[PDB]
């Protein structure tokens, strides 16, 4: 009932414009409803609670697949269930093919926990930020991304480096970034998108958020990402993604093609042009794919890793069966 | 003498040594109405430039040889001198004066060594009149070989690539380009064209204006989403602002991004450039040479707050405006000349053959 | 002088020597023609002389037809651009045309005399079809008392790879028919791929068997050097920009089976013609200055 | 040479220094070292023997008629007019920096450049820059209505008014439209019937005018109360030259 | 004169007591202008805002109609799309591809026939082969024939084409039918269950309906008489 309603307002905000801006704030509000959805709906089996999950699941992706948080946070809790329900009452690989009713509180203090260190990930990440930055390094990021902005004003408490923030038309957030990282005495520069080549060749290192990882390693982040990619391995180099571990989920990048998200074309074109709006067809997506072979290193909460590793991370965050959803 | 536009705002490290001067700041508050320097075709032009009423490499040319045909008219010799080495010596500060206004580019280089070569030229012994009328006559035949008539065989050769059904991707208000896909499209090809712009300038909206006017179906985006549209994209055009020796090519700034995204993807590249517009000197990056324009422009209204307003109260920030930058040449696979279909390792090859 | 007449001194021509380039052969009927045509003027010539053309090239449709017309046009008007009258200009073509007939007859002799210095002994030789030049330099190689192994693919389409193995047993060299799709797994094993050309386009890049890229590609990828030979009547002002540019009256004629792919100048190491070793932009800058 | 500066006249030396002085030295504050001044002859045509008393750099004088108006003054004096003209009126104390309004003149190659401020009945419009100018009428010739062209609009949708603007009396001026002036008798004044004129011909290789909005100083008008409000001031701005 | 009538008003009860005193006034129009002509007496200041960033418009003919129709296509009211199901009902949804074709569930595409941009199929759709459809929306449970073109036309649901018709620029309300060798001119209009006779090209100005008088012409077989 109640948690119905908040339920129907949650989806309904999705679908309308995202309340909670940062993604850390979608992965706790989705964990909190998991939390009464589980402590509310009746069930005997873990069967009938694993099926209403994914219905429920089902509906919040439907609500807006462009944002995947909602939807890894959910396969996160439905690999929860499997998990202790195995616990409690008793992986492909070659081995598996060669060799052959008390469980809610374990399940909420699962959540409760898997809350607790989703917490401090971001800390995590600035606490291993040191090591990656030296002295006099010259820095490009793209768009704005809390992760990378509390990476680079923590790292700087030791270190004196040069920043080079390239905005992200239409949506010119760099310019938050580079306000407010200039506000911590970095030495910063405001730079347009159509400069990134330009510049690349005087740049030692480029570290990028991302908005979500697929299997193969490939990402989704904001438009313009896949040319300072293409950039750097032209130049060779090294390109550096600051992600926490719940922006990673399991689908591919062939899915129907609703990969990208598609806004208004009023950012791109005004209004005010007129007539010649008829004629003309005018496109603004906010995500670009960027390939795994342009990535150099993965940084998350739990450390540094390889493109080329990041399929084992999906066999412990996400069980096979849960990728359909 | 003139007095020296001073620069504003802080500039990055890597770019100390470019000027950088605002929009605001005209130079013409520190010089008499009556302009007292020398007969006010500087002023003109000088305006023009520095306010940004022309843009167009070609534009830019045509206006300074009409500039200068003024002066050539309204000039006369002084008594006991010699006007073939006197108009180039008093021509110098005009060029010094246009360049405090805004830099130079290589079309206007080529069309200042050009006509101070005409008048090197000129005899001694012939009379103030016939001189004058000579260099008129050569300024216009310059313009027209090395505008209208390449222009012309440049469309006539790039109306054999485009071919049907095909989509072909151009960048920026280039007027070259914009007449070339029209006289395309005016001898019966049927194709689209796919438009990329990118900010502050957002001249590229111009050709759009173009290609309505003349019913070509069109498309419009900025620059970043680019590698979006590319797999559907069969061809690539883009205009140069110059060429160099070594084959690179010196365009604006998003040119050397679409180039490099275009062979990311498979997707052969042309350049369409004049012979005139080739310059001699040689450059591997757009540091050794470029120029700032007015970092103000960099400010945007998202919502209700302008996040770069006070951008000079941060000490640690710092805005830079390229309006330039080089291509390297194994990306290019074209250049299009009134010489005919060359790669882009020949471009000094012309260079030796137009000097003589 | 009819078109029959023509085809027949073509075919003759060429049936009497092997040896002999079908350019030279197609230079040599257009300089007969032109030596029995008993026409008066220049512009007569031009437009029998270019019909002529289209008729060899339906004949024969190689590029190298359609390249030595064009080098044949060209040629007739270098010689009649400072010759008013018309007897004294077709002396000076009979004359030409004779001194560029023995030249080209003498041209690859002279790319044998200059292209075997870089075939080092002890080395690996990599070649796709039957290409003349490529056996001449092979030959001259072999005079200089050299030793080298030869890797040679059979070319699909019409196996003259196993025509020119047997021509080098012919010779006495260690030579060795592969698979045209074993190109890679013998590309390790090789030291220098020389390869002949049907025809140069206007940057570098090379008109030749349908073969040629895929190996020009794999030899880019393991950075071994890749030799081309040709002779000067072989270069065209074509531009193709992939193959699929490339036009149709090459491909075919000669599901789907194309007989011609292009060759990039970014994959050609050097070219080896009659005007001596060349980059790839020399072919472009030699086609500028022929055409003014 | 491109601008000739024209003084008009149809005026008193008050004040604690003379009137058409004021005017004047801003000329020799930024070059003009020569100048063309209009008397009046309805009094007597001979003030300039009078003004001839002063020490300014260099003056020219030209008697006139005893009915002329500024355009009559204009058709007077065209025979020594070859190129631009730079009208300016005796009554005018400010101390703009005269190159912003030619800068109007240079930059955009305009037919015509104004100076108008914000006093302290004619109603004037402007596009949104706040630059050209594109339309002005007066309440003499104004029933109840104001009327605006559909073209107008359709090419500038977005006009800003203004009411209490005071003229300056300093216009910027093209050769052709002194040869138009010539072609026609019937125009008397510039200001009350030629500047409309050309604003509604802009709209018919077309017309440009544009105006630069000021901030500091009018014209010493006519009534009394100008002339003293001008004696008050006057220390203020001499204080600084 | 850059403005946009986006027909939207923030109100006071005051507005409804000067409603219910002034009897005379029927529209917003005259509301607004009678209070600018009524100035001294109740005063009553009129405010307006202007946004610039928004899309907001009023349908209120067939030209504000198609105007509207192009514009949600293209994307331009958004989070408002055809794809996005704002109102949740199982036939409305619709997957976007490139060039802003929409496609619905059981469309069943034709071989041969090409959708080139800003296209919506209705669900249950059926297309034949070598169609062109450009520009326009298909109501859902339509049947088009073979070598059928399109271009901006809007067929709501039930509407069934022949094969070799050509329609541009005309709308075609629910159920109507159109016969072989027919070619619709812009600005035609075919409503409710009309069906057009075989062999016949309607004018420019063509509105069809069932009644007779208001329509120009009404017939259920053809067009002549």
């Amino acid at each position: 009932s109640e948690l119905s309603e908040r339920i129907e307002s949650f989806v309904e905000t999705l679908k309308r414009g995202g309340g909670p801006r940062s993604s850390e704030e979608m992965a706790r509000e989705t964990l909190g409803l998991l939390r009464q959805i589980i402590t509310d709906h009746r069930w005997s089996n873990a069967g009938e609670l694993m099926e209403l999950i994914r219905r429920e699941g089902r509906r919040m992706t439907a609500a807006q697949p462009s944002e995947t948080t909602v939807g890894n946070m959910v396969r996160r809790v439905l690999k929860i269930i499997r998990e202790e329900y195995g616990r409690l009452h008793g992986q492909e690989s070659l081995h598996k093919l060669l060799t052959s009713a008390q469980l809610q509180s374990n399940i909420i203090e699962a959540i409760n926990e898997l809350l607790v260190e989703l917490e401090g990930t971001m800390e995590n990440i600035a606490a291993q930020a040191l090591e990656h930055i030296h002295s006099n390094e010259v820095i490009m990021t793209i768009g704005f991304s809390r992760t990378v902005e509390a990476f680079l004003k923590e790292a700087a408490r030791k270190r004196k480096f040069h920043v080079i923030v390239a905005e992200c038309a239409p949506f010119c957030q760099g310019h938050e970034m580079a306000v407010n990282l200039s506000k911590a005495g970095i030495e910063t520069t405001v730079m347009t998108d159509a400069a990134i080549f330009a510049v690349m060749s005087r740049v030692n290192k480029v570290i990028i958020g991302t908005k979500t990882i697929l299997a193969n390693g490939a990402l989704r982040a904001v438009t313009g990402t896949h040319t300072l990619a293409l950039a750097a391995k032209h130049h060779s180099t090294p390109l550096i993604v600051c992600a926490p571990m719940f922006k990673l989920s399991p689908q591919f990048p062939n899915e129907e093609d609703s990969f990208h998200k598609f806004v208004a074309p009023e950012e791109v074109l005004p209004f005010t042009e007129g007539d010649i709006l008829e004629k003309v067809s005018v496109h603004c997506p906010v995500f670009d794919y960027v390939p795994p072979e342009l990535i150099t290193l993965f940084i998350s909460n739990i450390g540094g890793n390889a493109p080329s590793y990041i399929y084992r991370l999906m066999s412990e965050l996400y069980h096979p069966d849960d990728h359909v959803l | 003498q003139v007095p020296t536009r001073k620069d504003y705002g802080s500039k990055v490290s890597l770019f100390s040594h470019l000027p950088q001067y605002s929009r605001q700041n005209s130079l013409t508050q520190f010089m008499s109405i009556p302009s007292s320097v020398i007969h006010p075709a500087m002023v003109r032009l000088g305006l023009q430039y520095s306010q940004g009423l022309v843009s167009g490499s070609n534009a830019r040319c045509i206006a300074l040889l009409r500039a200068l045909q003024q002066v050539i008219q309204d000039y006369t010799t002084p008594p006991n001198e010699e006007l073939s080495r006197d108009l180039v010596n008093k021509l110098k500060p005009y060029m010094s004066f246009l360049t405090q206004c805004r830099p130079l580019s290589a079309s206007m280089h080529n069309a200042i060594k050009f006509l101070n070569k005409e008048i090197t030229s000129v005899g001694s012994s012939k009379r103030e009149e016939e001189a004058k009328s000579e260099l008129r006559a050569a300024i216009d035949r310059y313009v027209q070989e090395k505008i209208v008539l390449a222009a012309q065989a440049i469309s006539r050769f790039a109306y054999q690539k485009i071919s049907n059904g095909d989509v072909i991707l151009v960048y920026g208000c280039s007027s070259l380009v914009s007449r070339i896909l029209q006289e395309a499209w005016t001898e019966g090809r049927r194709f689209r064209v796919v438009v990329v712009d990118s900010r502050p300038w957002l001249e590229g909206r111009h050709t759009l204006r173009s290609l309505v006017h003349a019913g070509v179906p069109a498309s419009y985006l900025l620059i970043p989403a680019a590698s979006y549209v590319l797999p559907e994209v069969s061809k690539v055009l883009l205009g140069a602002h110059a060429l160099l020796a070594n084959g690179s090519v010196m365009s604006r700034v998003g040119t050397a991004q679409l180039a490099l995204v275009a062979r990311a993807h498979n997707v052969p590249v042309l350049v369409c450039c004049e012979t005139y517009k080739f310059c001699e000197r040689v450059q591997t990056d757009a540091f050794v040479s470029n120029e700032l324009d007015d970092p103000d422009d960099l400010q945007c209204k998202r919502g209700e707050h302008v996040a770069l307003a006070n951008w000079q109260n941060h000490a640690s920030l710092r805005l830079l405006n390229l309006v330039y930058d080089v291509t390297p040449p194994e990306l290019v696979d074209l250049v299009i000349t009134e010489l005919g279909m060359i790669p882009c390792s020949s471009v000094p090859v012309v260079l030796r053959v137009k000097s003589s | 002088m009819d078109d029959k007449e023509l085809i027949e001194y073509f075919k003759s021509q060429m049936k009497e020597d092997p040896d002999m380039a079908s350019a030279v052969a197609a230079i040599r009927t257009l300089l007969e023609f032109l030596k029995r045509d008993k026409g008066e003027t220049i512009q007569g010539l031009r437009a029998n002389l270019t019909s002529a053309i289209e008729t060899l090239c339906g004949v024969d449709s190689s590029v190298a037809v359609s390249s030595g017309g064009e080098l044949f046009l060209r040629f007739i008007s270098l010689a009649s651009l400072e010759y008013s009258d018309y007897s004294k200009c077709k002396k000076i073509m009979i004359e030409r045309g004779e001194l560029f007939l023995r030249r080209i007859s003498l041209s690859r002799n002279k790319i044998a005399d200059l292209c075997h210095t870089f075939i080092k002994d002890g080395a690996t030789i990599l070649t796709h079809a039957y290409s003349r030049v490529v056996l001449r330099v092979l030959e001259a190689a072999v005079a200089a008392k050299k030793r080298f192994s030869v890797y040679v693919t059979e070319s699909q389409p019409d196996l003259s790879g196993k025509k020119m193995a047997k021509a080098l047993c012919h010779l006495n060299v260690p030579v060795t028919v592969v698979l045209d799709a074993a190109v890679g797994y013998i590309m390790e094993k090789a030291d220098l791929v020389i390869v002949g050309a049907e025809g140069v386009v206007e940057n570098g890049g090379i008109i030749n068997k349908i073969g040629t890229n895929q190996m020009a590609v794999c030899a880019k990828a393991q950075n071994k050097p890749f030799y081309v030979v040709a002779e000067s009547f072989k270069f065209v002002r074509l531009f193709p920009l992939n193959q699929q540019d490339v036009p149709d009256k090459f491909k075919y004629k000669a599901e789907e089976h194309p007989w011609v792919d292009y060759t990039a100048p970014s994959l050609i190491t050097l070219l080896f013609t009659d005007l001596g070793v060349l980059t790839p932009s020399a072919v472009s800058d030699e086609l500028i200055k022929l055409y003014l | 040479m491109e601008f000739q500066a024209v003084v008009m006249a149809v005026l008193l030396p008050v004040g604690n220094k003379p009137l058409i002085w004021y005017p004047l030295n801003l000329l020799e504050r930024v070059g003009f070292e020569e100048v063309i001044v209009v008397t009046t002859r309805d009094v007597q045509k001979a003030l300039c023997a009078e003004f001839k008393m002063k020490m300014k750099p260099d003056i020219v004088c030209i008697p006139d008629d005893a009915d002329m108006g500024t355009a009559d003054s204009l058709r007077y004096i065209y025979p020594k007019l070859k190129t631009d003209v730079l009208v300016l009126s005796c009554d005018l104390i400010t101390d703009v920096a005269l190159h912003e309004v030619v800068d109007l003149f240079r930059a955009y190659d305009a037919s015509l450049a104004m100076l108008m401020r914000k006093g302290q009945r004619d109603f004037i419009g402007v596009d949104s820059t706040g630059k050209r100018l594109l339309f002005m009428a007066n309440e003499a010739d104004l029933d109840e209505e104001l009327v605006i062209k559909g073209s107008i609009l359709q090419k500038h949708p977005r006009i800003r008014f203004h009411t209490g603007l005071v003229d300056a009396h300093l216009y910027c001026l093209k050769k052709y439209i002194v040869d138009f002036l010539m072609e026609n008798g019937s125009i008397t004044s510039i200001r009350s019937e030629l500047i409309p004129y050309l604003v509604r011909k802009q709209f018919s290789k077309s017309l440009d005018i544009y105006s630069f909005i000021k901030e500091a100083n009018t014209l010493n008008l006519a009534p009394y109360d100008a002339c003293w409000n001008a004696c008050r001031g006057d220390r203020w701005e001499d204080l600084s030259r | 004169y850059d403005l946009l009538d986006c027909h939207i008003s923030i109100c006071s009860p005051q507005v409804a007591q000067l409603f219910t005193d002034n009897f005379d006034y029927q529209t917003r129009d005259d509301f607004v202008r009678g209070l600018l002509v009524n100035e001294e007496i109740l005063g009553n200041q009129i405010h307006m805002h202007v946004t610039a960033k928004e899309y907001g418009a009023r349908v209120s003919n067939l030209h504000m109609y198609s105007a509207v129709c192009a514009d949600v296509i293209r994307r331009w009211v958004y989070p408002l799309t055809p794809e996005a199901n704002f109102t949740d009902s199982t036939t409305q949804s619709c997957t976007h591809s490139r060039h802003n074709i929409y496609r619905g569930p059981e469309v069943s595409l034709g071989h041969g026939s090409i959708l080139e941009e800003n296209v919506l199929l209705g669900s249950g759709t059926v297309i034949g082969s070598n169609c062109f459809i450009t520009n326009s929306v298909i109501g859902p449970g339509c049947h088009i024939g073979d070598n059928v073109v399109l271009d901006q036309t809007y067929l709501w649901q039930g509407v069934r084409v022949a094969a070799g018709a050509q329609i541009h620029q005309s709308l075609l309300c629910d159920n109507a039918e159109v016969k072989e060798r027919v070619t619709l001119k812009p600005r035609s209009v075919l409503t409710s269950q009309v069906v057009v006779g075989p062999n016949i090209t309607l004018p420019e100005g063509s509105v069809i309906s069932l009644h007779p008088p208001d329509a120009e012409e009404d017939e259920d077989d053809g067009e002549f008489s």
